[PDB]
């Protein structure tokens, strides 16, 4: 979120992110561990992160159920979150 | 001597008036829920110029007269030390 | 109006244009009481200060500490903006919660041109802040002779 | 190498039980070991048993009423009874 | 992006006039609004920290600043509002 | 303390004709019946 | 304990009445900071975000972490449970 | 604690940075100073650099800066770590009986689990998602 | 000097132990805090570990914990040494 | 001192019921004392060994023995919350109002640690609620300073 944003506002955005994975990606997402106040910044009232674990590859048959399509759909849904930058992404083979 | 002051008084005033203070925040964590504002409080910051050092207040006299640092000292940018002086072919120089 | 506060800050003359022509509150205030005019005054956006005033911006709007756009402009040395604000009825002797006036601020930063305008418009040279200081007192303390002589 | 035959076991307070309870569990362990002479011999603690110590309580209220600072009290006690390293001197060219 | 911050100027002369030390001013301001790590204590056998800080409700609003008093040399309680002035400005929440 | 937690070291040996492995296995058996929150570990020659 | 901190004696009044810390402050066990709050699938949680030391083996290190976690589990307070919301290593093992 | 970004930079970050020299195989250095009161300074080395020596060389220089840092910074503990930037894993902790709050669990983890994990070979850095308990004295200006 | 076992443990030993992180190839760590006012913490490394590197990593984590120790302990100094039990010889010096 | 005396001091402290039993049969000095003036009864009362306390008293132990700072086994039992030992000691003539060198009574010590049931027992046996220690403090003063409202109620 923009600096100046409150921990309470960041929590509201995190709730939306969590809600999305828990309800719209039921078949794909096993768990969400969301952290308010920590990002790659790190610390701050106006930042957060969600770690997402997917169900096993075998239960996720098809392109639409792989990470690239999941993260793309998610980012798209999250684009309609007010006053926040929220995006899901797959790590690269080698960040470096 | 004229002002009944010593280098101790000068050093004490410089430490007090050339200072950089951690002053905390308005609306910092943990907040009262419902807080809308979060802002850093900025108190004293380091002085940046000879002018600022010169008006450091050493004391005010009984008749409201003020004794400023510039009243007991010359204030200027100058070397941390004055032991090394180089010349290149007889002309003033520095170097590494 | 939240769009306006932001556009005003970024100095997006063109965008202030719309929102304006779409009826956004010109006196919209953010969390610290700053209007689009405070913001344009602070960041030095002359053209946007002009538009804002031409659309009925309260020229003497004050933030939660009693500071006006004239305070900001005078303090940060925006001579043009100071002139424009005054020409639009900005209170030259506006005091914030500290009793601080635009003259105090300009004098503190040593903004000579600005100090002259303020005087031109009848800034009170003897106005004291909460600590009883005048712009003159300030000019002396800062050892600014060019400025002190003027305040005379 | 210790003894080929010997073992070296650590009993551990895993839950903030405290020294006395750890001691009780140790004793409980040692008593049970002692009932298997057929398997265990000379099962014993490597360390030291608790001993009498002299607990002295400073009365803060009385100190404050008498105008005696805790700091003078505590350094008087420690310096006198425990000793205190003050600073260094030079004894025939060697700092001591 | 830069964000609003609360700038407080301590008035050296007024502080001197009232006999309030700059150290007491800065510690009161910092401890109350920023918190201060005082020393350690023992919580269930583990060394942990002790923090002093204003209860949340007294460090949420700009007006709260003047509710904090410092004791002067002559023993009088003096409110922050008597030796300070404040203004809003912009500054960086993160410098690279 | 042992690995950062309060501890008490206990020494002993296997009885004659008994392996240290056997002695250690018993100590573990006995250790399993101690009060809640009390654990154990092997160190030094026993760790190896 | 909070009880002990609460009875710290700040001063005795002229009439001999006592001012205790608990008279000017609320006293409680609470975080060193209050910036970081996590949830697991929407419920209260904490956790450890672990980064691999430079050059270390990811799989070996993960095995050592689990081995150490397993030593802790039997001493958990009732209801406490480790969950595994995000692990990069299973994919390595499985893909190989 | 309680410092704004400029205070952190001008009182800590610049001081440490100016002491960062004569370090072998250094490709570049970057830093963030923020209004949480936090500084992070990252030194990136040539591939093949022995990380143990890089860390030793960095700390030898840091220790020249340490005495010049505010007492409150020294007492928070400055750290020097050699780790990847990304997380290897997150170990989560919950309570299934719902009989411990977020704050309770975080303190449990900080006080009973974190140190042994932080000591484990190969573990470059451990971030607690929460905070250890402290004794909090919450002052009331009216009573004071 | 003059410290009892618990004072040593709770102001020195725990603090040092809490900082023995991020060191490579540690097998285990142990300590004694005693009423002669002495603490010894021993860290034992995997066979094959470079003893000089182990020692410098230990010394470096200690260096950063020094400001957390009591003044009188900082004044005595804290020694970090390679542990060995074999002497080549012992030369006694007597007065007859 | 005697060898059996030392063995008794150790057995009492460690709570070795059977060894105590045997030591009593062999005439081990129940009035043995270490350097700080603690008897087997002091040790048993401190570490909370009830059966040994009872055996010691049956074998002529001094219920009112005091250490070199004037503290009795009742002081110890009361301070460390050993209720049944407290009751046995009192049943056997312990001085409910005994003051140590600091003027501190068993009631002060029980109140200080918030041992409510022990406080009630002491009052039942005639403990002086108005006794002051060397600083002029009573059990009630302790209760309010500690902020123990339940205890403060009782001492009213
Ligand atoms: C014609 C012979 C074909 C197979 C011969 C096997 C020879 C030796 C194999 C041993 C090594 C691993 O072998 C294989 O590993 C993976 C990883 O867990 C498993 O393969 C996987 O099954 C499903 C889908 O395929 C996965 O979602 C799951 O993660 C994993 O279990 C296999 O069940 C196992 O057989």
């Amino acid at each position: 979120l923009p600096a100046g944003a409150t921990q309470e506002r960041t929590q509201k955005v995190l709730n939306e992110v969590t809600h999305y994975y828990l309800t719209k990606e039921k078949n794909n997402v096993e768990s969400v561990f969301a952290v308010n106040g920590f990002g790659f910044a790190g610390r701050g009232q106006n930042t957060g992160i969600a770690f997402v674990s997917l169900k096993d590859w075998a239960d996720r048959p098809g392109e639409e159920n792989k990470v690239e399509a999941i993260t793309m759909r998610a980012t798209r849904a999250f684009s309609q979150i007010k006053d926040a930058m929220v995006f899901a992404f797959n790590l690269p083979a080698i960040v470096e | 001597n004229k002002f009944q002051l010593t280098p101790v008084d000068v050093i004490t005033a410089i430490k007090a008036q050339n200072a950089q203070v951690a002053a905390g925040q308005l609306g910092g964590t943990p907040p009262v829920k419902g807080q809308q504002l979060n802002a850093s409080i900025i108190a004293q910051t380091r002085l940046t110029s000879t002018e600022e050092f010169g008006k450091i207040l050493l004391k005010v006299n009984q008749d409201g007269s003020r004794v400023l640092l510039r009243d007991v000292a010359k204030i200027e940018l100058g070397g941390e030390n004055y032991d090394i002086i180089a010349e290149f072919n007889g002309q003033p120089a520095s170097g590494l | 109006g939240k769009k306006l506060l932001e556009a005003a800050r970024a100095g997006r003359d063109d965008e202030v244009r719309i929102l304006m022509a779409n009826g956004a509150d010109v006196n919209a205030a953010d969390v610290v009481g700053w209007t689009p005019l405070h913001l344009a005054a602070y960041w030095g956006h002359l053209e946007i200060v002009e538009v804002l005033l031409k659309n009925g911006a309260d020229v003497n709007a004050y933030d939660t500490l009693g500071s006006t756009p004239l305070h900001l402009a005078a303090h940060f040395g925006h001579l043009e903006i100071v002139e424009v604000l005054l020409k639009n009825g900005a209170d030259v002797n506006a005091k914030d919660d500290n009793g601080i006036t635009p003259l105090h601020l300009a004098a503190n930063r040593g903004h000579l041109e600005i100090v002259e305008v303020l005087l031109k418009y009848g800034a009170d040279v003897n106005a004291q802040d909460k600590f009883g200081k005048t712009a003159f007192d300030i000019s002396i303390n800062n050892g600014n002779e060019d400025l002190a002589e003027i305040l005379q | 190498l210790g003894t080929a035959t010997g073992f070296d076991f650590e009993l551990i307070d895993q839950a903030g039980l405290g020294h006395e309870k750890l001691t009780q569990a140790r004793n409980q362990l040692l008593a049970e070991a002692a009932k298997h002479p057929d398997m265990l011999t000379s099962v014993r603690p490597n360390g030291l048993e608790d001993t009498p110590q002299f607990k002295i309580d400073i009365d803060q209220e009385k100190a404050q009423a008498l105008g005696v600072s805790i700091n003078d009290i505590n350094t008087t006690l420690g310096a006198a009874w425990g000793g205190s390293y003050v600073n260094d001197f030079i004894d025939r060219g060697r700092v001591k | 992006e830069d964000t609003p911050q609360f700038k407080i100027d301590i008035d050296q002369e007024k502080a001197q006039a009232l006999g309030v030390s700059i150290n007491d001013i800065n510690t009161t301001l910092g401890a109350a609004w920023g918190g201060s790590y005082v020393n350690d204590f023992i919580d269930r056998g583990r060394v942990k920290k002790v923090y002093v800080m204003s209860e949340a409700k007294y460090r949420m609003l700009p007006d709260d600043i003047g509710d904090w008093y410092v004791r002067a040399a002559d023993g009088q309680m003096v409110p922050f509002s008597a030796f300070s002035s404040s203004r809003w400005e912009y500054g960086s929440p993160r410098l690279e | 303390r042992y690995n950062g937690l309060p501890s008490m070291e206990i020494l002993g040996q296997a009885a004659p004709g008994k392996s240290t492995g056997e002695a250690m296995e018993l100590m573990e058996q006995l250790a399993s019946k101690l009060p809640t929150g009390v654990g154990y570990d092997w160190t030094g020659m026993s760790y190896q | 304990s909070t009880e002990e901190f609460g009875k710290i004696l700040l001063k005795v009044n002229q009439d001999g009445s006592r001012v205790l810390l608990r008279d000017v402050a609320k006293i409680e066990l609470g975080g060193e900071n209050y910036d970081i709050i996590a949830e697991f699938n929407g419920q209260p949680a904490s956790g450890l975000g672990i980064k691999l030391a430079t050059g270390a083996n990811a799989l070996d290190t993960a095995a050592a972490i689990r081995a150490e976690l397993a030593k802790m589990e039997p001493f958990f307070p009732s209801g406490l449970k480790i969950v595994y919301p995000y692990d990069t290593t299973p994919f390595v093992k499985i893909s190989i | 604690p309680g410092a704004d970004a400029k205070t952190v930079q001008d009182t800590v970050t610049q001081v440490i940075e100016q002491n960062m020299n004569g370090i072998d195989n250094l490709m570049y250095m970057s830093s963030n100073s923020d209004s949480t009161g936090t500084v992070q300074i990252t030194l990136t080395f040539e591939s093949g650099t022995d990380a143990d020596i890089a860390q030793v060389q960095v700390q030898n220089k840091l220790q020249l800066a340490m005495p010049l840092l505010p007492q409150e910074v020294q007492q928070q503990g400055v750290s020097v770590e050699k780790s990847s930037s990304s997380f290897l894993m997150v170990v989560g902790v919950i309570n299934t009986d719902g009989t411990m709050t977020q704050e309770d669990i975080s303190d449990y983890v900080a006080a009973n689990m974190k140190d042994a994990i932080s000591r484990t070979s190969g573990v470059g850095d451990v971030q607690l998602f929460g905070s250890q308990y402290a004794m909090r004295i919450w002052m009331n200006p009216n009573e004071l």
